[PDB]
RNA sequence: AAGUCUCUAAGCAAUGGAUGUCUUGGCUCCUCACACGAUGAAGAACGUGGCAUAAUGUGUUAAGUAACCGGAGUUGCAAAC
RNA sequence: CGAACCAACUGUAGUGGGAACGGUCACUAGAUAUCCAGCGGGGAAAGAAGACCCUGUAGAGCUUCACUUUGGUCUAGUCUU
RNA sequence: ACAUCAGUUCUAUUGAACUGAGAGUAGGGGGAUGUGGACAUUUUUGUGAAGGUGCAAUGUGAGUUGGACUGGAAGAAUGUCUAUUACAGAUCCUAAUUGAAGUAGCGAUUAUCCAGGCUUGUAUCCUGGGGGCUGAUGAGGAGUAGGGUUUCUGGACAACUU
RNA sequence: CUUAAAUGAAUUAGCGUUACAAGUGGGCUCUGACCGGUAAGCGGUCAUGGCGAAAUGGGAUGAACCAUACGUCUGAAUAAG
RNA sequence: GUAGUCUGCCAUACGCAGGAAGACCCGCUGAACUGAAGCAUCUCAUUAAGCGGAGGAAAAGAAACUAACUAGGAUUCCCUUAGUAAAGGCGAUCGAAAAGGGAACAGCCCAACGUCUUAAUCCCGAGGGAAAUGUAGUCGGUUCACCUAUUGCACUGGUCUAAGUCAGAUGGAAUGCUGCGCGAUUCAGAGUAAAAGCCUCGUAUGACCAACCGCAAGCUUACGAUGGACCGGGGAGAGUCGGAUACUUUGAGAGUAGUGUCUUAAGGGGGUGGUAUGUCCCAUCCAAGGCUAAAUAACGUGAGAGACCGAUAGAUUACAAGUAGUGUGAACGAAAGAUGAAAAGAACUCUAAAACAGAGGGUGAAAAGUUCCUGAACUUGCUUAGGGUUAAGGCUAUUUAUAGUACCCGUCUUGAAACACGGAUUAGGGAGUUUAUCUGUAGUGCGAGUCUUUGCACGUUAACUGUAAAGGCGUAGAGAAAGC
């Protein structure tokens, strides 16, 4: 607060740390963004280029629950996090037979699934709306199943 | 413009400085509400306060066909079908939606059991008598979803399948159709 | 620690209630312990003193004299008596203010408003030293 | 090389209203209310109290009167009750 | 009886250097002080943030072959028909 | 010889021994002083609080402290918190006050003089008598507009009528 | 992977890397070199130094020249002179 | 000629309108300073001022609505979506909506059309009048189910409350100082000659006895009301929707909304689905009439709280202030608080022409003696002590009047003692602060998580505490985009 400031300590000074030949005045270069194609095209150049111009295709109507924009990701290393850990324990000591667990990745707002990282050999079925081509190559490896909705 | 910090955006160059909004009001403004629904509950007596009764209804959109909350009001078939009289069931303490007709079979189901527990025990008060106030949150609330698992067997018919080869010559059976028709012309 | 919001805590608003009081406010500020003989006698502690009955000053130039109340005076806040008069330069006694809350009461005079006053508070004081249990 | 002059300091004063201490006044935030008027409002003027110019009451019933509710002198002098 | 302007502190000169025309600096010449009436050499005396000149991406008055227009006048179409 | 700021050798608990350096505008960093109010903790005060005036210490310094006189009721310390928080300047703001200065000056309007009255006190207020002025578009007698009691009698001189 | 042989100029010295931000964007000048000019305490450049922001001593006096760049004191012997 | 109607004007009976206030609310009208480092579109802004009109709230409101789903379902407001989609000399800048979470939650009825009802309706108080140029009422019929009484508005004052004026010294006065008691559902606060749990008012907390105890609306047991199914039906707002063009307006882009001009539909059909245009499907609603509480707003007016100000501050105003006072006028607008516990406000005498002015003498604890607490500085008077041809002051050194030294501060400037500007003296005021969106460093907590706030539940109540679910940012990016 006001006991810390850099202020406080140059009573006495004068200028208060703004010099005495510019002499520290409200408008130096122009309001907010102005002179960005003149005077402080510098500024604009140097540090954020591709400021100016157009590009793209515009979109008319936007919007982000259509099934369009809106496909949240999940990866193939986890999927796992999604059950408890008590589950995936009983799934290890199994045969080939029966009681091969469903990861529903769509109840916890996950559409895709991307492979990025390993599986074990566990059996498992991933019920999602989309996959990729790795991933679903990696499930398969595992020894899983892809169900699509 | 100056150092390496962001575009300067700062929507204020209206004079906002006039248009101030504070808002000291809210712990008293929770009172007010509060002290309302109080003076509410006592006249309403023996009537119950959390109601009056809400049906359970799908949200629209694809990113909320997981999630279900409170409705309006029971459709005019819904209350026929648990036993109510349409007009007259806004009186008993249950909400009642002329409008909504899209509702398909299985939540009809849901809505149907819950006018029936609500029906089930609701009592009718005589005519000089009075009877304690029963508040019940259980009854009118929404059940929460939760499924834990549902593990099920393994099909062994999984490897006949690939679903990227069946997505993909879809789509470049599709791209042949255009380019023989502009082509051919 | 005070519960009811509507009376005020700040000593602003306290002291312009106070001055500025009604008259029937101000005759019950202006008031007196009796005297131990008048104490057993009506069954009282504290009681509004009138221009009737007279009072008795311990501590002062005029300390341990009786005397009458020639009148209450409620915007001065004080109290002339018969006795309490200190002369002039010029050959004239005048009468000198006193506060009663500094002041014990020696003899009472009634009216039908004072007994009827008098009769409320030891039927009051009856109830409130059983509760409290001495 | 003279001084009652001029310059500096201290002590006691004159002038002036700083400092310090006081506070029946503000400022803000929250709460409740808005039920003014042809039944003459808001605003203006002038009257009227024993000594009353301003303000406040009040309108030839003019610091008030009647009724109900409080219930004993709400201030200088004078007078009455 | 009894004001005001103005006032950094001040109030003798010469040369020297110095923002290049010093009351204060250095080196010299002078001097005892305090008053009166005159007086206009000096205090680059006082009165006005220079009305001249220039700056400003500052104005205003006026002009037109500057750039935009708005109105007025003329002409056409439609309605009243 | 002493102070400060770095560093080197060591050191638990904040230190030791020793070596080196020294300008500073614009400007930056570190530690410290003081002021209005707050929350804890601890006190002082009618055997005289704050404030104010002089004097003696003390700190490199911003400051702080003692005792004397004055005053007559509240003040301060330690640690954190907070700010309408420290002035010589702004042709600064408001309030009071100097020199210049007992100086500049007391104008314009006919002209005053002598004896009495009233008084503490008159050239001036009144009486009497000289000498004058205005010299019918007159400081004569009366009215619009405007002023609003300035009209009249009695008493009064703190101020005003150079 | 490994077969041989060494730390193979002087003098000095720890070196490398990143982040955030202030002021500044009117300069002036000694000694030499130089362009324009009759020349200027004139205008425009170059190299090191100085002033600006640097006291003290010396050149009587001086921003810039000479000696030298500074804690508070006490001595000694010097520099420019 | 008289007897109905139509149209017009006049007179009269009975209640209504106007004016005030205008912070908030509704409808019009409408700037410029400013920013774009110029300026004209744009921005400030659909803002200020102006005109018109409401209420304690107003306005909005019951789908010609969203959407594309595992579907929502009147209006209003808060959080988020989002500084995003979009708009823009694509510059400056500007900028929404659906869904999701929460507060609150309530629906109703004219028109016509039922091709029925002998106006079955309404006002006036025995009968007159309005109305057929249209008031009033459920579409008709069978048959099972079922409901039965409460709902708005209105609500009043008073009484009573614990424990030391303890003892001693000081003092004008005791509440302070030393020591011993007692109260507490009350140690919030104030008054009292001085600092008070126990001197007084109160505070706290339950008990006590009077006043009321009614206004409308609806009831009240069945062919009375309501609903489902089946049978047989009627209709649903015209210079209006829409179109071309012009202007204003919007995020709305080959037009978001409004308005002028001209033009103008259909009703087994029409609107909407954010790129103009025709065209084929699918989905979803039925415009052009009306009423309606609650959540919400509040720079006006009237009537507890504070880490705020403490008389040059705080409102222009702590006081005879919107006053004194100025201007033809619209308008403009100050200064000014404190005697003492209590007036005990200074009798009487002396000098004097004397309500001139003192001097004695008194009041009070102390003159504090009347715009009187404290009474600073500048300036002045008296007394005491020194210096003086060097304008004065400063610093260093001592035997204290000498020696040496010393240009006037602040400021722009390459350069100020300058004949550069500001500065007569003194006191008191007097200038890098705060908000939003971010950047980076350091501290702190949790960590693939994290934030608990919009809000609800608590409370010794704006705090603190507890907690459900969304949402924010992060966890995956590249591309104009499709797809990946």
């Amino acid at each position: 607060p006001t006991r810390f400031h850099k202020s406080r300590k140059l009573r006495g000074q004068v200028s208060m740390g703004f010099g005495r030949v510019g002499k520290h005045r409200v408008s130096p270069g122009g309001h907010g963004r102005a002179g960005g194609q003149h005077h402080q095209r510098t500024w604009f150049d140097r540090f954020h280029p591709g400021y100016f111009g157009k590009v793209g295709m515009r979109h008319l109507h936007l919007m982000k629950n259509r099934a369009d924009e809106y496909e949240p990701t999940i990866n193939v290393d986890k999927l796992w996090t999604l059950v408890p850990e008590e589950v995936r324990v009983k799934a290890a000591a199994a045969k080939k037979g029966d009681a091969v667990p469903v990861i529903d990745c769509v109840q916890n707002g996950f559409f895709k699934v991307l492979a990025r990282g390993e599986l074990p050999k566990i059996p498992f079925v991933v019920r999602a709306k989309d996959f990729s081509e790795e991933a679903e190559k990696k499930i398969k490896a595992a020894g899983g199943v892809c169900e699509k909705v | 413009v100056a150092k390496n910090n962001q575009i300067p955006n700062d929507h204020l160059r209206k004079y906002w400085y006039h248009r101030v909004k504070t808002f000291f009001d809210d712990p008293a403004r929770a009172q007010r509400r509060r002290n309302a629904r109080n003076l509410r509950a006592k006249k309403i007596a023996p009537r119950p306060a959390e109601g009056p009764l809400r049906p359970i209804v799908r949200c629209p959109t694809v990113r909320y066909n997981m999630k279900t909350r409170l409705g309006r009001g029971f459709t005019p078939k819904e209350l026929v079908a648990a036993g109510f009289d349409p007009a007259l069931a806004r009186f008993q303490g249950i909400a009642v939606d002329a409008r909504r007709a899209h509702s398909k079979d299985a939540m009809v189901k849901q809505n149907v059991e819950r006018l029936q527990a609500y029906k089930a025990r609701l009592i009718k008060v005589k005519k000089g008598e009075t009877v304690e106030q029963v508040n019940d949150a259980a009854l009118f609330a929404l059940p929460k979803a939760q499924n834990e698992i549902k593990f099920r067997v393994i099909k062994a018919e999984e490897a006949k399948k690939d679903l990227f080869k069946e997505k993909t010559d879809k789509l470049k059976a599709f791209r042949e159709a255009k380019k023989e028709k502009a082509a051919a012309k | 620690v005070k519960t009811n919001p509507f009376v005020s805590s700040q000593a602003r608003k306290v002291r312009k209630s106070y001055f500025n009081a009604k008259k029937d406010a101000k005759h019950v500020a202006m008031s007196a312990p009796l005297s131990k003989e008048l104490q057993e006698a009506n069954g009282i502690k504290r009681l509004p003193i009138r221009r009737d009955d007279e009072v008795m000053i311990f501590s002062g130039r005029m300390q341990n004299r009786t005397g009458k109340v020639t009148a209450v005076k409620l915007s001065e806040m004080r109290i002339y008596v018969d006795t309490f008069t200190t002369e002039k330069i010029n050959g004239q006694a005048v009468s000198f203010p006193v506060h009663p809350s500094n002041v014990v009461i020696t003899k009472l005079k009634m009216d039908k408003a004072r007994k009827n006053l008098i009769e409320l508070r030891r039927l009051g004081r009856d109830q409130i030293l059983a509760k409290l249990g001495h």
